[PDB]
RNA sequence: GAAACUGCGAAUGGCUCAUUAAAUCAGUUAUGGUUCCUUUGGUCGCUCGACUUGGAUAACUGUGGUAAUUCUAGAGCUAAUACAUGCCGACGGGCGCUGACCCCCUUCGCGGGGGGGAUGCGUGCAUUUAUCAGUGGUGACUCUAGAUAACCUCGGGCCGAUCGCACGCCCGGCGGCGACGACCCAUUCGAACGUCUGCCCUAUCAACUUUCGAUGGUAGUCGCCGUGCCUACCAUGGUGACCACGGGUGACGGGGAAUCAGGGUUCGAUUCCGGAGAGGGAGCCUGAGAAACGGCUACCACAUCCAAGGAAGGCAGCAGGCGC
């Protein structure tokens, strides 16, 4: 169970992650859009 | 200057002999959107009673007075007036509660009549449960 | 006292279990369980008084005894187990499924639910909380905790459980123009859609509800539950859908239903 | 050996305290001369010394090594064993059995 | 017994209190543990809400650290110098939170010298017969020299730390109350602190 | 299925109002300053080092002492989820240091670049201390996680020598559903200590408090934690005509009760919430919870039975009796 539960939740938050990691080249793209519009 | 008593004062969060090749303080904001101040974050005193450099958080009630006496040392005398309702005449009635309170050395230059903000915190002494956040001078004091 | 207490007078009862003065000197001191002694419903009152299939302590004790009644999937019998709000007792024998959610006024319905829908419940986050190896926790307001949850639930938002599973389905977040019942208060048992939380750095903070008549009302946060998207109801409502019309209003309806009835 | 007797006025003989006189004790759980009533209990028993003295009622002897003659009353007869061993360790123990 | 509680003493302006109820447990009070210097001896309480508490009453060997280079070592405990609450807890010397007490060098010498590829206390001229201390100072393989060579770069000890060495006992502070938990875990004074520790130790001498 | 050992309950309920005048109590908040039986939901091969062990006791048989009581000593036997001691498994390796030894390239070469790497030590949660960095949350942490160096109380933290119905699955092998237990976390029932405001009459009570703590400061001791709670050394403070300090109360406080045009006056021992007490004071045992009295230990007052040595007491529980 603790096996199977913690992969599981490893596949979510590294979706998650890379959810805010494609939020994170928009923080990136954000300050490149600040700067040069 | 600091360092009168028998024990060493000194701040016990930060270590201070670490091995090298100023000392740093250790302060904290205090939210409610309270500033924490100038003589928190530069000065050289250790108080362990500091609302924002020491051991000590406020929370519940935020109270102000006005300041009576500064004869015990780092703790000042507030008075709190309000008016008392009698509902058979249909009139009020002076009342007062002066309280005692802790005044940081932060807070260097305080005098009687300042409008004073305090904040509630865990019982500091017998009759202490209040410290002192911001300070208000007296209407005037310019000159 | 020296310890804690174990009698509850009948008249120190919580009101909206409706107990009567001349039956009794004491009430059923709820168990100590998921939900508060002041906002439950034992097991004893919802059986004998609501449903009355039990006359008396001894029916109940005997209607429970047969492991019959089954609160959130899991059989109970314990005749003073605190039964909630969002719980589904299961009558296996009758094959009926009850779940308790607030009455338009202060008290518990008696609201009958389908097989398909007594499989699941509504609980809402009480602590989001970082486990002995970084292993993320929920305390929902039954107190059941739930170990790796979804990385975005936070700390007023509602989840959907599958009964048996006891794991994270659905979450319904925390915002503007989401149906919330309110739980506690003045207001306790009414339907609306949240239109604006007010922040209190020190206080509890306070949220403005509308409901589906332009009626509009406040509750500190305290005393909300989210159980809908938009205007989405998750569960069945109970009869009249928690607006609390007027005693005015209700004197008309009462009536004029007699009116037409006769 | 002598195992303890009982004074004139019935109070039993208390192994160390080392007396001929007779004293009061506070007599907790872990004690001879004084079983509790509720748990956690203590009580003033008055006990007599452990040394024997010209005043006794009784003595309570066990004999050690068994002499040469037969006593008419103990040695006459053998008392069979009023249960036998219940663990299954113990009936090993006993009976001198191997484990297969 | 001992009553604990605010109760039974004068108000803020001066008057009597009368006592509203008798002497409560919650409000207890213990005898002082006044822990000694000897071989171990620990008693164990039973406390409010049926936890324990261990009453150092014997105590000589405490985990200490110094911290200047992150290096704690289990240590014996020889006698206590200086208290800054009371005088006479170092004559009937008792081991109380925020004492000065001396502390055997030789786990940190060892440390130190096993680390550093230096000789520490070790005063001028001594002769170092036993030679397996010469195995730990000398034979090095190829590029684990390059490793100690860049590490005893930063192996210099101030001086205020090699005066205790060379004598071989050095002054720490309990951190640890051994009255409650049963231990005497602490720190060994350095720099700032150590200064001001001799110069009160130094001003109590005369 | 008697008895008896074991676990649990006996701290709730019931009775009374003697104390008690910022005390109790009521409304409002705080524990980011704590403890928590039980209930409920989590955790319970995360630790690299036995097909079931140990020796007593009760009931029971037997022999007794005392004028005496829920008093008990001695003998012989026998159980455990009582009391103790302790494995194997998972387990094959990871992971941080330690580092023998080895191949490769740039410089003729020293030198310079990494790759592996025998061996030894260490490891998990909990406990105590010191140092370093910055997964989630708060108005705010010296928070919750993560890293490192150690420690582990022998009056001992955990890491199942326990019980019941089911009975199975292939060459002696071979799994569900429950009860009980257990460190830690949350939850529930709470308790405890603080915040702000509020009480009857009295000046024939005007000054009060304080080196035997009165108000603060530093360091500890004790405590479940915050604090003069208590020590040591400092400082001279704190309260008062806005009535402190002292005294009286035929005073337990409140929800409430009778009276009332409107104001108001008087009452509230009394069935619900809170407090206090078990003849008067003090001390403690066991337990998660008591300074417990239908528990124990004394001392004052009263008092029962005595073969004269000793022994047992506590109705402001329900009845009931004297006294008033």
């Amino acid at each position: 169970k603790n096996k199977e539960e913690a992969a599981e939740y490893a596949k979510l938050l590294a979706k998650r992650m890379k959810e805010a990691k494609e939020k994170r080249q928009e923080q990136i793209a954000k300050r490149r859009r600040l700067s040069s519009l | 200057d600091i360092q009168t008593e028998r024990a060493y004062q000194k701040q016990p969060t930060i270590f201070q002999n670490k091995k090298r090749v100023k000392l740093p303080r250790y302060y904290k904001n205090i939210g409610l959107g309270f500033k924490t101040p100038k003589e928190a974050i530069e000065g050289t005193y250790i108080d362990k009673k500091c609302p924002f450099t020491g051991n000590v958080s406020i929370r519940g009630r935020i109270l102000s007075g006005v300041v009576t006496k500064m004869k015990m040392q780092r703790t000042i005398v507030i008075r709190r007036d309000y008016l008392h309702y009698i509902r058979k005449y249909n009139r009020f009635e002076k009342r007062h509660k002066n309280m005692s309170v802790h005044l940081s050395p932060c807070f260097r230059d305080v005098q009687i009549g300042d409008i004073v903000t305090v904040g509630e915190c865990r019982p500091l002494s017998k009759t202490v449960r209040f410290n002192v956040l911001k300070v208000t001078k007296a209407a005037g004091t310019k000159k | 006292a020296r310890g804690p207490k174990k009698h509850l007078k009948r008249v120190a009862a919580p009101k909206h279990w409706m107990l009567d003065k001349l039956t009794g000197v004491f009430a059923p001191r709820p168990s100590t369980g998921p939900h508060k002694l002041r906002e439950c419903l034992p097991l004893i009152i919802f059986l004998r008084n609501k449903l009355k299939y039990a006359l008396t302590g001894d029916e109940v004790k005997k209607i429970c005894m047969q492991r019959f009644i089954k609160i959130d999937g899991k059989v109970r019998a314990d005749i003073t187990y605190p039964a909630g709000f969002m719980d589904v007792i299961s009558i296996d024998k009758t094959g009926e499924n009850f779940r308790l959610i607030y009455d338009t006024k202060g008290r518990f319905a008696v609201h009958r639910i389908t097989p398909e829908e007594a499989k699941y419940k509504l609980c809402k986050v009480r602590k989001i909380f970082v486990g002995t190896k970084g292993i993320p926790h929920l305390v929902t307001h039954d107190a059941r905790t739930i170990r790796y949850p979804d990385p975005l639930i936070k700390v007023n938002d509602t989840i959907q459980i599958d009964l048996e599973t006891g794991k994270i389905t659905d979450f319904i977040k925390f915002d503007t123009g989401n149906l919330c019942m309110v739980t506690g208060g003045a207001n306790l048992g009414r339907i609306g859609v949240i239109t604006n939380r007010e922040r209190h750095p020190g206080s509890f903070d306070v949220v403005h509800v509308k409901d589906a008549n332009g009626n509009s009302f406040a509750t500190r946060l305290s005393n909300i539950f989210v159980i809908g998207k938009g205007n989405k109801p998750w569960i069945s409502l109970p009869r009249g859908k928690g607006i609390r019309l007027t005693i005015a209003e209700e004197r008309d309806k009462r009536l004029a239903a007699k009116q037409s009835s006769g | 050996r002598i195992s303890g007797g009982n004074d004139k006025q019935g109070f039993p003989m208390k192994q160390g305290v080392l007396t001929h006189g007779r004293v009061r004790l506070l007599l907790s759980k872990g004690h001879s001369c004084y079983r509790p009533r509720r748990t956690g209990e203590r009580k003033r028993k008055s006990v007599r010394g452990c040394i024997v003295d010209a005043n006794l009622s009784v003595l309570n002897l066990v004999i050690v090594k068994k002499g040469e003659k037969d006593i008419p009353g103990l040695t006459d007869t053998t008392v069979p064993r009023r249960l036998g061993p219940k663990r299954a360790s113990r009936i090993r123990k006993l009976f001198n059995l191997s484990k297969e | 017994g001992i009553s604990r509680d605010n109760w039974h003493k004068r108000r803020k302006t001066g008057g009597k209190r009368k006592p509203y109820h008798k002497k409560r447990k919650y409000e207890l009070g213990r005898p002082a543990a006044n822990t000694k210097i000897g071989p171990r001896r620990i008693h164990t309480v039973r406390v409010r809400g049926g936890n324990k508490k261990y009453r150092a009453l014997r105590l000589d060997v405490g985990n200490f650290s110094w911290g200047s280079e992150c290096c704690t070592r289990k240590t014996r405990i020889i006698d206590v110098v200086y208290n800054a609450s009371n005088n006479e807890l170092v004559r009937t010397k008792t081991l109380v939170k925020n004492c000065i007490v001396l502390i055997d060098s030789t786990p940190y010498r060892q440390w130190y010298e096993s680390h550093y590829a230096l000789p520490l206390g070790r005063k001028k001229g001594a002769k170092l017969t036993p030679e397996e201390e010469e195995i730990l100072n000398k034979k090095r393989s190829k590029k684990i020299q390059k490793k100690y060579d860049e590490r005893k770069k930063n192996a210099k000890i101030s001086s205020l730390l090699e005066e205790q060495f060379q004598q071989g006992k050095l002054l720490a502070c309990i951190a640890s109350r051994p009255g409650q938990c049963g231990r005497a875990d602490g720190y060994v004074l350095e720099g700032k602190e150590l200064e001001f520790y001799l110069r009160k130790i130094k001003a109590r001498k005369g």
